[PDB]
Protein backbone atom coordinates (compact mmCIF):
# COMPACT_ATOMS: atom_id res chain seq x y z
CA UNK A 1 0.00 0.00 0.00
CA UNK A 2 2.30 2.80 1.24
CA UNK A 3 5.21 1.76 -0.96
CA UNK A 4 3.03 1.49 -4.05
CA UNK A 5 2.00 5.09 -3.61
CA UNK A 6 5.76 5.59 -3.50
CA UNK A 7 6.54 3.61 -6.66
CA UNK A 8 3.53 5.24 -8.32
CA UNK A 9 4.80 8.73 -7.51
CA UNK A 10 8.30 8.11 -8.86
CA UNK A 11 6.88 6.31 -11.90
CA UNK A 12 4.96 9.50 -12.72
CA UNK A 13 7.95 11.73 -12.11
CA UNK A 14 10.09 9.46 -14.30
CA UNK A 15 7.56 9.63 -17.13
CA UNK A 16 7.53 13.44 -16.93
CA UNK A 17 11.30 13.79 -16.90
CA UNK A 18 11.46 11.29 -19.76
CA UNK A 19 8.99 13.35 -21.79
CA UNK A 20 10.88 16.61 -21.50
CA UNK A 21 14.21 14.90 -22.03
CA UNK A 22 13.04 13.23 -25.21
CA UNK A 23 11.59 16.51 -26.46
CA UNK A 24 14.85 18.42 -25.85
CA UNK A 25 16.96 15.65 -27.35
CA UNK A 26 14.80 15.32 -30.46
CA UNK A 27 14.49 19.08 -31.01
CA UNK A 28 17.98 20.30 -30.07
CA UNK A 29 19.93 17.09 -30.78
CA UNK A 30 21.66 17.48 -27.43
CA UNK A 31 22.28 14.77 -24.75
CA UNK A 32 23.93 16.96 -22.10
CA UNK A 33 23.05 20.34 -20.53
CA UNK A 34 25.10 22.56 -18.20
CA UNK A 35 27.94 20.09 -17.78
CA UNK A 36 25.81 17.08 -16.96
CA UNK A 37 23.49 14.52 -18.56
CA UNK A 38 19.90 15.62 -19.12
CA UNK A 39 18.77 12.99 -16.61
CA UNK A 40 21.29 14.36 -14.11
CA UNK A 41 20.32 17.89 -15.14
CA UNK A 42 16.67 17.24 -14.21
CA UNK A 43 17.41 15.90 -10.73
CA UNK A 44 18.06 19.49 -9.51
CA UNK A 45 15.70 21.61 -11.66
CA UNK A 46 11.99 21.32 -12.32
CA UNK A 47 10.70 19.50 -15.37
CA UNK A 48 8.57 22.51 -16.47
CA UNK A 49 10.99 25.36 -15.56
CA UNK A 50 11.05 27.01 -18.97
CA UNK A 51 13.30 29.87 -17.83
CA UNK A 52 16.08 27.78 -16.34
CA UNK A 53 16.26 25.33 -19.22
CA UNK A 54 16.11 28.07 -21.85
CA UNK A 55 18.91 29.98 -20.16
CA UNK A 56 21.07 26.84 -19.93
CA UNK A 57 20.44 25.95 -23.57
CA UNK A 58 21.24 29.54 -24.60
CA UNK A 59 24.48 29.55 -22.67
CA UNK A 60 25.49 26.17 -24.20
CA UNK A 61 24.56 27.27 -27.74
CA UNK A 62 26.66 30.40 -27.42
CA UNK A 63 29.55 28.31 -26.07
CA UNK A 64 29.51 25.38 -28.53
CA UNK A 65 28.65 27.08 -31.86
CA UNK A 66 31.25 29.83 -31.99
CA UNK A 67 33.80 31.15 -34.48
CA UNK A 68 36.80 30.67 -32.12
CA UNK A 69 36.52 27.03 -31.04
CA UNK A 70 37.52 25.34 -34.31
CA UNK A 71 35.79 22.03 -34.96
CA UNK A 72 32.20 21.69 -33.75
CA UNK A 73 31.40 18.03 -33.12
CA UNK A 74 27.60 18.64 -32.83
CA UNK A 75 26.50 20.60 -35.96
CA UNK A 76 22.79 19.62 -35.53
CA UNK A 77 22.54 21.60 -32.29
CA UNK A 78 23.97 24.71 -33.94
CA UNK A 79 21.74 24.08 -36.98
CA UNK A 80 18.74 24.93 -34.74
CA UNK A 81 19.71 28.59 -35.16
CA UNK A 82 18.47 28.22 -38.73
CA UNK A 83 15.18 26.74 -37.59
CA UNK A 84 14.59 29.58 -35.12
CA UNK A 85 15.60 32.22 -37.74
CA UNK A 86 18.53 33.20 -35.53
CA UNK A 87 21.11 33.27 -38.33
CA UNK A 88 21.77 36.71 -39.75
CA UNK A 89 19.71 37.46 -42.84
CA UNK A 90 20.71 40.69 -44.65
CA UNK A 91 18.08 43.41 -44.58
CA UNK A 92 16.11 42.15 -41.59
CA UNK A 93 15.89 42.98 -37.91
CA UNK A 94 17.75 41.26 -35.09
CA UNK A 95 16.39 38.03 -33.58
CA UNK A 96 17.77 37.31 -30.11
CA UNK A 97 18.76 33.70 -29.53
CA UNK A 98 17.59 33.52 -25.91
CA UNK A 99 14.08 34.64 -26.88
CA UNK A 100 13.73 32.15 -29.75
CA UNK A 101 14.99 29.37 -27.49
CA UNK A 102 12.46 30.43 -24.84
CA UNK A 103 9.61 30.20 -27.31
CA UNK A 104 10.82 26.80 -28.49
CA UNK A 105 11.15 25.42 -24.96
CA UNK A 106 7.68 26.74 -24.22
CA UNK A 107 6.23 24.71 -27.05
CA UNK A 108 8.20 21.62 -26.04
CA UNK A 109 7.05 21.63 -22.41
CA UNK A 110 3.47 22.19 -23.49
CA UNK A 111 3.82 19.22 -25.85
CA UNK A 112 5.29 16.98 -23.15
CA UNK A 113 2.54 17.77 -20.65
CA UNK A 114 0.08 17.37 -23.55
CA UNK A 115 1.37 13.82 -23.62
CA UNK A 116 0.41 13.70 -19.92
CA UNK B 1 20.39 48.17 -48.97
CA UNK B 2 22.00 51.40 -47.81
CA UNK B 3 24.47 49.51 -45.62
CA UNK B 4 27.92 49.18 -47.22
CA UNK B 5 29.54 45.77 -47.42
CA UNK B 6 31.84 45.00 -44.47
CA UNK B 7 35.33 43.67 -45.09
CA UNK B 8 37.34 40.98 -43.30
CA UNK B 9 41.12 40.82 -42.91
CA UNK B 10 43.52 38.62 -40.92
CA UNK B 11 46.63 39.70 -39.03
CA UNK B 12 49.42 38.79 -39.37
CA UNK B 13 48.02 36.89 -42.35
CA UNK B 14 46.04 34.02 -43.82
CA UNK B 15 48.80 31.45 -43.14
CA UNK B 16 49.35 30.78 -39.45
CA UNK B 17 51.78 28.20 -38.03
CA UNK B 18 50.17 25.66 -35.74
CA UNK B 19 49.99 27.07 -32.24
CA UNK B 20 50.42 30.73 -33.23
CA UNK B 21 47.90 33.58 -32.96
CA UNK B 22 45.64 35.18 -35.57
CA UNK B 23 43.20 38.10 -35.49
CA UNK B 24 40.23 38.66 -37.80
CA UNK B 25 39.46 42.36 -38.26
CA UNK B 26 35.94 43.24 -39.40
CA UNK B 27 35.42 46.73 -40.79
CA UNK B 28 32.21 48.58 -41.50
CA UNK B 29 30.63 52.03 -41.29
CA UNK B 30 30.37 54.19 -38.16
CA UNK B 31 27.71 53.18 -35.69
CA UNK B 32 27.90 49.41 -35.99
CA UNK B 33 25.95 47.96 -33.09
CA UNK B 34 27.15 44.39 -33.47
CA UNK B 35 29.77 42.62 -35.56
CA UNK B 36 29.23 38.88 -36.17
CA UNK B 37 32.09 36.66 -37.37
CA UNK B 38 30.73 33.66 -39.21
CA UNK B 39 32.40 30.41 -40.25
CA UNK B 40 31.67 28.45 -43.45
CA UNK B 41 28.22 27.90 -41.91
CA UNK B 42 25.75 30.67 -40.87
CA UNK B 43 24.95 28.93 -37.57
CA UNK B 44 28.59 28.88 -36.40
CA UNK B 45 29.27 32.45 -35.27
CA UNK B 46 30.63 34.82 -32.62
CA UNK B 47 29.17 38.25 -31.89
CA UNK B 48 30.79 41.32 -30.38
CA UNK B 49 29.45 44.72 -29.44
CA UNK B 50 32.83 46.20 -28.51
CA UNK B 51 33.15 48.07 -31.81
CA UNK B 52 35.82 50.76 -31.86
CA UNK B 53 35.24 53.73 -34.16
CA UNK B 54 38.68 54.26 -35.67
CA UNK B 55 37.82 57.14 -38.05
CA UNK B 56 34.72 59.33 -38.57
CA UNK B 57 33.57 56.88 -41.28
CA UNK B 58 35.13 53.49 -40.37
CA UNK B 59 34.65 51.22 -37.34
CA UNK B 60 36.10 47.85 -36.63
CA UNK B 61 35.86 44.83 -34.38
CA UNK B 62 38.55 42.26 -33.66
CA UNK B 63 38.17 38.50 -33.06
CA UNK B 64 41.45 36.98 -31.91
CA UNK B 65 42.49 33.33 -31.61
CA UNK B 66 45.54 33.06 -29.33
CA UNK B 67 46.60 29.59 -30.44
CA UNK B 68 45.14 28.05 -33.58
CA UNK B 69 44.73 24.34 -34.19
CA UNK B 70 43.78 22.45 -37.34
CA UNK B 71 40.08 22.91 -36.56
CA UNK B 72 40.36 26.68 -36.85
CA UNK B 73 41.37 26.36 -40.53
CA UNK B 74 38.73 27.28 -43.08
CA UNK B 75 36.41 30.13 -44.05
CA UNK B 76 35.44 33.24 -42.01
CA UNK B 77 33.40 36.33 -42.95
CA UNK B 78 31.89 39.41 -41.34
CA UNK B 79 28.41 40.80 -41.08
CA UNK B 80 27.24 43.73 -39.03
CA UNK B 81 23.98 44.99 -37.63
CA UNK B 82 23.06 48.65 -37.95
CA UNK B 83 19.84 50.67 -38.12
CA UNK B 84 17.59 47.62 -37.50
CA UNK B 85 19.00 45.53 -40.32
CA UNK B 86 21.76 43.09 -40.92
CA UNK B 87 24.13 44.18 -43.66
CA UNK B 88 25.08 41.91 -46.53
CA UNK B 89 27.91 39.55 -45.68
CA UNK B 90 31.51 40.19 -46.61
CA UNK B 91 33.45 37.85 -48.86
CA UNK B 92 34.85 34.69 -47.26
CA UNK B 93 38.47 34.60 -46.10
CA UNK B 94 40.37 31.29 -45.95
CA UNK B 95 42.58 30.70 -42.92
CA UNK B 96 45.40 28.24 -43.57
CA UNK B 97 47.17 26.66 -40.59
CA UNK B 98 50.52 24.95 -41.16
C1 LIG C 1 24.72 24.25 -13.83
O1 LIG C 1 26.13 24.24 -13.56
C2 LIG C 1 26.49 25.00 -12.39
C3 LIG C 1 27.97 24.77 -12.17
O2 LIG C 1 28.71 25.24 -13.29
C4 LIG C 1 25.67 24.60 -11.16
O3 LIG C 1 25.70 25.75 -10.32
C5 LIG C 1 25.68 25.51 -8.91
O4 LIG C 1 24.55 24.81 -8.42
C6 LIG C 1 24.52 24.63 -6.99
C7 LIG C 1 23.24 23.88 -6.67
O5 LIG C 1 23.25 22.55 -7.16
C8 LIG C 1 24.60 25.98 -6.29
O6 LIG C 1 24.49 25.81 -4.87
C9 LIG C 1 25.54 25.81 -3.82
O7 LIG C 1 26.10 27.13 -3.60
C10 LIG C 1 26.65 27.19 -2.28
C11 LIG C 1 26.98 28.63 -1.97
O8 LIG C 1 25.75 29.32 -1.74
C12 LIG C 1 27.88 26.20 -2.20
O9 LIG C 1 28.35 26.10 -0.86
C13 LIG C 1 27.53 24.76 -2.73
O10 LIG C 1 28.70 23.96 -2.82
C14 LIG C 1 26.76 24.81 -4.07
O11 LIG C 1 27.68 25.30 -5.02
C15 LIG C 1 25.80 26.79 -6.78
O12 LIG C 1 25.79 28.10 -6.22
C16 LIG C 1 25.75 26.89 -8.30
N1 LIG C 1 26.87 27.67 -8.83
C17 LIG C 1 26.81 28.32 -10.00
C18 LIG C 1 28.05 29.06 -10.40
O13 LIG C 1 25.81 28.30 -10.71
C19 LIG C 1 24.19 24.37 -11.46
O14 LIG C 1 23.56 23.64 -10.41
C20 LIG C 1 24.00 23.58 -12.72
N2 LIG C 1 22.59 23.43 -13.00
C21 LIG C 1 22.03 22.24 -13.24
C22 LIG C 1 20.56 22.25 -13.49
O15 LIG C 1 22.70 21.23 -13.30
Amino acid sequence: MIEGAAQGAVAGEAAGRNAIIGALKRYFHIDNLNGTSLKSFFNSTSYSDVTTIASAIDTQMTASCDAFSGKIVNQAFCDVRKTLRIVADPGKSFVKQKDAITGAVTQLVEKAKDTA
Amino acid sequence: TDLPRPSISAEPGTVIPLGSHVTFVCRGPVGVQTFRLERERNYLYSDTEDVSQTSPSESEARFRIDSVNAGNAGLFRCIYYKSRKWSEQSDYLELVVK
